[PDB]
């Protein structure tokens, strides 16, 4: 296993062997707990994965094919493995590796190859915020992942919206993230406005999981006194009426969050 | 555009597998 992994790492250096090596290493993230430090400390390996990513920046008119996207998605999954490991995550952030993903979170291209990239890139960020570590939250606050998530939340696929909402939610759930978002009215109202637009869209194309994450964001915003006061005036009607009765029929948790939200607002 | 070849199926499966790690 370790033997194969070191071979595949070497085989990233030859174009003829590179793709197979990427795919095989990616397959080992399920079963090799020490894969991330092996990747991180093997000379050139992180750079090879970043080169995979950088190599398709010129593909963003959008010319990315599904073959190119699947290759890079495997590199990203390897980076996610590094992001998720406690021995490599801090160094991962210190090297600013998430920034290499932001072009894939930024592009508005609707092609399926960019959707695979977008989802996998969101997966890396989501793996970071899943830790709820202050270091992660604060890193993301200074690198402006928030407007990237907001743009996806408004216009992405239902699944991209869900992951991007999950990322913003984890930031809101942190006290520093909530205080940062509520520090200026413009930050808060950008978040509130985008959430309001998703609520309207959800009334037309319902998704129980996306609604759940949107509601959680609202509920957390209502912990902040200034956000509470704005939501007292601007909370979307759809969160208090029968709009989502059918979607909520079995979601005891969201209904309970919605009731808690309204109560907070008095 | 609804065409999918193997790389589409592989990349989408990979993406979903990555996201299933987040318990969404």
């Amino acid at each position: 296993d370790r033997e194969k992994i070191y071979q595949w790492i070497n085989e990233l250096s030859s174009p003829e062997t590179r793709e197979n090596a990427l795919l095989e290493l990616s397959k080992k993230r399920e079963s090799v707990p020490d894969l991330a430090p092996m990747l991180w400390h093997s000379f050139g390996t992180i750079a090879a994965l970043l080169q995979e990513i950088v190599n398709i920046y010129p593909s963003i008119p959008p010319t990315l094919t599904a073959h190119q996207s699947n290759r890079v998605c495997n590199a990203l999954a390897l980076l996610q493995c590094v992001a998720s490991h406690p021995e490599t995550r801090s160094a991962f952030l210190a090297a600013h590796i998430p920034l290499f993903l932001y072009p894939f979170l930024h592009t508005v291209s609707k092609t399926r190859p960019f959707e695979y990239l977008r989802l996998t890139s969101l997966g890396v960020i989501g793996a970071l915020v899943k830790t709820d570590e202050q270091e992660v939250i604060n890193f993301l606050l200074t690198t402006e992942i928030i407007p990237l998530c907001l743009r996806i939340m408004e216009s992405g696929s239902e699944l991209s919206k869900t992951v991007a909402t999950f990322i913003l939610q984890k930031i809101l759930l942190d006290d520093t993230g909530l205080a940062y978002i509520c520090q200026t009215y413009e930050r808060f109202s950008h978040v509130a406005m985008i959430l309001g637009k998703m609520v309207l869209q959800l009334s037309k194309e319902p998704s129980a999981r996306l609604l759940k994450h949107v509601v959680r964001c609202y509920l957390r915003l209502s912990d902040n006194p200034r956000a509470r006061e704005a939501l007292r005036q601007c909370l979307p009607d759809q969160l208090k009426d029968t709009t989502f009765a059918q979607v909520l029929k079995d979601d005891t948790t969201t209904k309970r969050w919605l009731a808690q939200l309204v109560k907070n607002l008095q | 555009h609804m065409w999918e070849t193997l790389d589409d199926q592989r990349a989408l499966q990979l993406a979903l597998d990555q996201l299933s790690l987040l318990g969404l």
